[PDB]
DNA sequence: CGCGCCCAGCTTCCAGCTAATAAACTAAAAAC
DNA sequence: GTTTTTAGTTTATTGGGCGCG
């Protein structure tokens, strides 16, 4: 039930060679990020930190030039603090003096140490290096590494390469082509040169997809394909508090029971009924009946027809959209029909309208399956997955009437002044640009308490406008706009 | 958007005023139960039965509706006489069946079983006088925002035209609005019906003016409108704030919720199967240790803590209160502007949509905001803003995009995601897929299916597409269904729950035309696309 | 706006 | 400046009236 | 069995005068 991820870092001379961070610093910072994110999301995965090419060795079999900094275990405050000691130029000096660097290694021995950590769900090894063909000089080592790499793949251990920038480029075909595990259908990410790219590439391979529900998409009663529903967006919430025992700080289990006030005896679900008062009468239903009145259809997506995308209003948002992807494991032939529907919906700029029932005993909702074409960026990272955007449509009850206002329009001169202001404060929006101030502060607070620092780090609010910079960038445009709109007396 | 008559007080939060004030209304249903109301044409239902169904539909809607509106029922053409204005030779054959009280299941039961057609005939204008008396003598005690009188008659009987002036004067002075419900539409009746209709027309024109004629309905059209339960309507609270661009430019704005996942406030109360009382039920949450033998703990020994991965961090609500991130307060601050293309609808977050207008009756703010709206529209751009409801609410990052329509312009606000909420998961490509590529024939079958199953129609001569299936106009079936059941259990406690009403299923299904057209294309798809469970 | 019986 | 503490409008004296709103909460469904 | 997540609740607060520390 707990997946395992081992971060394997190269400590060769080139890893500490550059403005831009060294591939090593980039790796350390990337690992810390995963550690922190795994905490923010209360992830139960086990993390490990291993280094190779070091002068010092900390492996169980005393293999030369391999250092197991952190064994496979749940991330915590101390482990994050430990990784921070190797961050930056000062950290680079601390690492080299603590363990050494540029020492000769043997990838076969390195992989043995890693595999052994798993032995002591999903087993994954993430390698950070800017060295392609490290055993080019020693055929005996290169051959042993391939055999060991092959044995890991046969065992079920996934080996992913996080190749970092090297002068002339990093060539996968030279070595690692016969090491990395391929799930099969170019399909490989480009070399990382920026921390941001390394982070996304790592986090992309790290977390596995989790279906919110596996449902049937009914074209009609007879033609049924299987689909997976995925969230793609999930409200980042402050972890709920946990009850502890004052004297031992040990977590406490909580049982909520229901009993008759008079008798004091435990109440079975069959010992209670459901009530609602209307008019001047008490209306009694059984628990079974309160569920029955909620039932319409059966769980799934029932095709209603096709509605052109122009008829779907942007302001008719109700709740976050879901993602629909074919599930070949349930109904064979689902992906072919899905692909055809996707290809044609895109071509015709049309959406598939459906009556959606997420679970048993739930009223239906109208949804628009919006065709979504695949998109990869410069680094070959999947920005947009191919499939359908499940867009929830509001019922008449969900819409709210707006109060009356007379339409007052601005002059071309005023619109022009505002256009100049809009152009001045133009920027490139990216969905990953802002951090939740509340969450960030909450965990900075927990860090100070878990490590007994007594000083909480203060999070920098990225959501606050860069007021001073904006004012300087606008200059007199503000005073100009004001003179054209606002009266001297207000 | 609302009518110009709908005041803004309905949208503002005040101490037992505005949204918090009771929109209580007094309604007197004035029904004709006279001999002629029972006379019917072979093909159609009697006016009595038609009017009876309209009244039942009205009362049923009101019983489940949130409103504290009070209802009285006056009957005329009854055998006996029972009204406050009863004289030896005056206001005869007129009965006040129900006095102004909140509607209940006892009223509905009387309408369905106790009320019987009369053998006599009464003056409908006299019945209106009795109805006015009910409002005049019963609205004094309570606070009613509105007073209505609904008359259901066939206009078959003779009436006195002598009290017209007092009728009109009292309706105007007491601010009582009128409505007529007849067996026929206004836009083969007897001569008496033609006379009665002219007077009804005159009355309505005197009270409402030219528009008065619009307040005369057929039972047929009334039954059509009232067949469904009341659609949930709530007034959104106006949210005052200032849209800030830097620290020197401020725009006074008023925001309102346009979209919500609407719910019924009243839910199921768990009660004892015997007493049917809530007080007989009690929940006690007990605490025990993770270690063996289930060791109980007293509330005086439990502290608050949080998990930081493997670490367990004790953190009291007192310490958490002070170290807690504290927002400056209410805000709507522009961070910058970007291409609308950079903001994808798949990233829309939250449980609401905010429509942002300029502060009420502020022309300066209106012009200023109109400048922003049109500039963004003309530049195909959007605003990225920091939104915080109040000093307590967690601050949000969101999009504010232009919305220009006829009679109104505004910015639409929707929350955008934080880095911490974005799982991109990395899905397998389907285009590269050499195994699941559809054939030419398969693609043509889907192409034919999409054309047959089109939910839209072009060539309206306005270059506008007509939607054949408008989902946003349909009321949420769960409420309609719940009320149908709640009503059924109230009037028939021994009977099991009824099945879903056909009209409900009819409104949830696409036009029969769409279903018919798709049959052949669907058949072609079933043969071309092999489908089998693993 | 719809009035009376319809409101 | 920033906390807290009252009163706040409506009914021919005053005591109970009202309802959207966001965060916090439980309980259960489904994936795992 | 377990966690993850959401559907479905309950519950406190709501505005703007005034005074003090």
């Amino acid at each position: 039930g707990r997946d395992s991820l081992i971060f394997l870092v190269d400590a060769s001379k080139a890893m500490f060679e550059s403005d831009e961070l060294t591939p090593f610093d980039m790796s350390i910072q990337c690992i810390q990020s995963v550690y922190i994110s795994k905490i923010i999301s209360s992830d139960r995965d086990l993390l490990a930190v291993v280094f190779y090419g070091t002068e010092k060795d900390k492996n169980s079999v005393n293999f030369k030039n391999i250092y197991v900094l952190q064994e496979l275990d749940n991330p915590g405050a101390k482990r994050i603090l430990e990784l921070d000691q190797f961050k930056g130029q000062q950290g680079q000096k601390r690492f080299q003096d603590m363990m050494g660097h540029g020492s000769d290694y043997s990838l076969s021995e390195v992989l043995w140490v890693c595999a052994n950590l798993f032995s002591d769900s999903h087993k994954r090894i993430m390698l950070f290096t800017n060295e392609d063909n490290p055993h080019g000089n020693d055929s005996a080592k290169a051959s042993r590494a391939r055999t060991k790499a092959g044995d890991l793949r046969d065992t079920g251990i996934f080996l992913d390469l996080m190749h970092l920038k090297k002068p002339g480029g990093f060539d996968i075909s030279l070595f690692y082509r016969d090491i990395i595990s391929i799930a099969e259908d170019r399909v490989h990410f480009e070399e990382s040169s920026k921390l941001e790219d390394l982070l996304r590439k790592v986090r992309a391979k790290e977390t596995r997809k989790r279906a919110l529900s596996r449902l049937k998409l009914k074209l009609n009663k007879d033609i049924v394909i299987s689909v997976g529903i995925y969230n793609l967006v999930q409200k980042a919430l402050k972890p709920p508090p946990i009850k502890l025992y004052r004297e031992t700080n040990e977590p406490v289990k909580t049982k909520t029971r229901t009993f008759n006030t008079s008798t004091g005896g435990l109440l079975l679900p069959s010992d209670t009924k459901r009530s609602q008062i209307y008019g001047s009468r008490q209306i009694i239903l059984e628990k079974e009946e309160t569920e029955e009145l909620k039932r319409f259809d059966d769980p799934g997506l029932m095709l209603m027809g096709f509605k052109p995308l122009v008829l779907l209003k942007k302001h008719h948002y109700l709740r976050p959209s879901l993602f629909v992807y074919p599930e070949e494991s349930l109904v064979i032939g689902s992906s072919t029909l899905f692909s055809a529907l996707l290809i044609k919906c895109l071509e015709k700029e049309v959406a598939a309208l459906c009556r959606y029932t997420p679970r048993r005993n739930i009223p239906p909702y109208f949804v628009a399956l919006v065709p979504q074409e695949e998109e990869l960026d410069d680094q070959k990272i999947q920005v947009t997955p191919p499939g359908f955007q499940l867009v929830f449509l509001p019922f008449a009850d969900d819409k709210r009437k707006m109060p009356f206002t007379e339409k007052i329009m601005a002059t071309p001169e005023q619109v022009g002044k505002m256009k100049a202001i809009v152009e001045k404060l133009r920027f490139t929006y990216r969905s990953d640009s802002f951090e939740n101030p509340v969450l960030q502060q909450h965990f900075r607070n927990l860090e100070a308490l878990a490590l007994d620092l007594m000083e909480p780090e203060q999070a920098v609010d990225l959501t606050l406008p860069k007021v001073e910079a904006m004012n300087k960038r606008l200059g007199s445009l503000v005073d100009e706009f004001k003179e054209l709109v606002y009266p001297p007396d207000y | 958007m609302h009518h110009h008559h709908h005041h803004h007080h309905h949208h503002e939060n005040l101490y037992f005023q505005g949204v918090r004030s009771g929109n209580k209304a007094a309604v007197v249903l004035c029904m004709d139960v006279g001999f002629t109301m029972s006379n019917s044409i072979p093909g159609i239902e009697s006016p009595f039965e038609q009017a009876k169904k309209v009244i039942t539909m009205f009362v049923q809607r009101q019983v489940f509706a949130e409103n504290k509106d009070e209802i009285a029922l006056v009957l005329f053409g009854t055998d006996g006489t029972d009204n406050p204005l009863s004289g030896g030779d005056q206001y005869q054959n007129i009965t006040v069946h129900r006095h102004l009280m909140l509607p209940d299941f006892d009223l509905l039961e009387d309408i369905e079983s106790k009320i019987q057609p009369g053998s006599q005939q009464a003056d409908f204008l006299d019945a209106l006088i009795v109805s006015m008396d009910v409002i005049q003598h019963e609205t004094i005690g309570k606070k009613f925002e509105k007073r209505h009188i609904e008359i259901f008659t066939d206009l078959s009987s003779r009436f006195s035209k002598s009290q017209l002036d007092i009728i009109i004067h009292s309706l105007k002075k007491c601010d009582i609005s009128l409505q007529f419900f007849l067996p026929f539409s206004l836009g083969g009746i007897t001569e008496q019906q033609k006379e009665g209709l002219e007077i009804v027309k005159m009355v309505m024109i005197s009270l409402e003016g030219e528009d008065g004629l619009d307040e005369i309905y057929s039972f047929s059209e009334s039954l059509r409108k009232l067949c469904v339960f009341k659609k949930i309507e709530r007034h959104s609270i106006h949210w005052p704030c200032r849209l800030t661009i830097g620290s020197n430019l401020s725009i006074r704005i008023a925001a309102y919720k346009s979209i919500l996942q609407e719910r019924v406030k009243k839910t199921w109360t768990v009660v004892d199967a015997k007493t049917l009382k809530k007080e007989d039920i009690q929940k006690e949450t007990v605490y025990c240790l993770n270690d063996d033998d289930e060791t109980e703990v007293l509330k005086e020994d439990i502290i608050q803590g949080f998990r930081y991965g493997s670490d367990i961090v004790p953190f009291s609500k007192v310490d958490e209160e002070q170290m807690k991130y504290k927002s400056e307060g209410k805000c709507f601050s522009v961070l910058g502007f970007c291409k609308s293309s950079q903001v994808q609808r798949r990233f829309f977050m939250g449980n609401q949509v905010l429509k942002v207008f300029a502060a009420r009756d502020d022309e300066a703010a209106a012009v200023a905001l109109s400048s922003l709206i049109h500039a963004l529209d003309d530049l195909d751009m959007v605003a990225i803003v920091r939104y915080a409801y109040d000093k307590r609410a967690n601050p949000q990052v969101g999009v504010a995009f232009p919305h220009i329509k006829h009679n109104y312009e505004c910015l639409v606000y929707v929350q955008l995601p934080f880095m911490e909420d974005l799982r991109q998961y990395m899905f397998s490509s389907l285009k590269n897929s050499k195994k699941y590529a559809p054939t030419e024939a398969q693609l043509n079958a889907v192409d034919a299916l999409i054309d047959s199953m089109s939910l839209a129609k072009k060539d309206e001569k306005t270059d506008t597409l007509e939607d054949l299936f408008p989902t946003t106009k349909i009321p949420n079936p769960r409420f309609q269904r719940l009320f149908q059941c709640l009503l059924h259990r109230a009037l028939h406690p021994r009977e099991p729950l009824p099945p879903i009403q056909q009209h409900i299923w009819n409104m949830l299904n696409p036009p029969a035309e769409v279903t018919t057209k798709s049959q052949i294309p669907l058949s072609k798809i079933k043969t071309l696309f092999p489908l089998i469970e693993a | 706006k719809p009035r009376g019986l319809f409101s």
